[PDB]
């Protein structure tokens, strides 16, 4: 819907409209507190991505995102298979993390 | 019976794990 | 590997089988609480039409 | 090299997830989505409608 | 890497084989770049 | 038992 300075300008609105929030007559006060989740990409497991992703949709479209997380990455001479954490270069994986981020939330 | 089940949202009967030992 | 992918999986899928039962018996639950409803809605209208058939007769 | 060292560690000493810590996100997962409503997402038919766009 | 490596097994799968496939595969779902190494065989092969 | 993660 929003590009991001309309995010900043509806966080402001909602800040100000919020009850009494200016008002610190009985010592109530107004915490931000703004926040990094830290290697959460890193950390993801995929035997949990798949039991959630299949939560939320058809087993094969769950069982293709999490075997294509689990993949040979190379560079020049060096290779290793990525068995834990996802791959951010996915097409889906904005979706894929949205919804883990989503479960972060609810957390 | 644990992998072609489909999402358990959408209820439906949990196929037997015939284990035994 | 570790055997605690063995623990781990199988927590997770005990725990699918567990959320499917427990949706399968709720769903269960609110299906007879609509067929209670609405036999409670049946039995309401049967009521109002008996009303509006009494009224009529007075009214003729 | 990290990554190699950091998937090596994740097969050697297991999930870092405790399972009764997996169990609980799975359950927090299944409660809210039942409580949303959720319809899952289907598998995309031979004739979905919107295939083509 | 899938075919012509020398240490790729092309015979025919054992019993204790098949049992260990079945077993990870039921541990670490569709994981098969990862099963494949500890059951000693290519992730195509353990898939087929 | 409990568990040490790998930046541990």
């Amino acid at each position: 819907s929003e590009v991001p300075p309309l995010l900043v300008y509806k966080w402001c609105q909602g800040i100000n409209n919020l009850d009494k929030v200016w008002d610190t007559s009985n010592g109530e006060c107004n915490v931000i507190i703004e926040t990094q989740l830290s290697k959460v990409y890193e950390k993801i497991e995929l035997t949990l991505l798949n039991s959630l992703l299949r939560l939320i949709m058809d087993h094969n479209l769950a069982d293709y995102i999490t075997a294509k997380n689990n993949v040979t990455l190379t560079y020049k001479d060096m290779s290793h298979v990525n068995s834990y954490g996802m791959i951010r270069g996915l097409q889906f994986s904005a979706f894929v993390f949205q919804y883990y981020g989503l479960i972060l939330d609810l957390l | 019976a644990l992998t072609e089940t489909q999402s358990s949202l959408l209820g439906g009967e949990n196929a037997p794990l015939a284990e035994g030992a | 590997i570790n055997d605690k992918f063995a623990q781990f999986s199988e927590a997770l899928f005990m725990a699918d089988r567990h959320a499917r039962e427990e949706v399968r018996q709720r769903a269960m639950m609110q299906q007879r609480l609509a067929e209670k409803e609405r036999q409670q809605k049946e039995e309401h209208l049967r009521q109002l039409a008996q009303q509006a058939r009494a009224e009529r007769a007075a009214a003729a | 090299k990290a990554e190699q060292e950091r998937q090596h560690n994740h097969m050697k000493d297991g999930p870092y997830v405790s399972s009764e810590e997996a169990v609980a996100i799975y359950t927090t997962t299944v409660h809210w989505l039942e409580a949303r409503k959720f319809s899952p997402i289907p598998f995309p038919s031979v004739s979905y409608k919107h295939d083509t766009k | 890497n899938e075919w012509l490596d020398p240490s790729i097994k092309k015979i025919e799968w054992s019993r204790e084989e098949d049992e260990k496939l079945l077993h990870l595969a039921k541990l670490m779902p569709t994981q098969w770049r990862t099963i494949a190494p500890i059951v000693g065989r290519t992730a195509n092969q353990c898939l087929e | 038992n409990a568990v040490i993660l790998h930046e541990d």
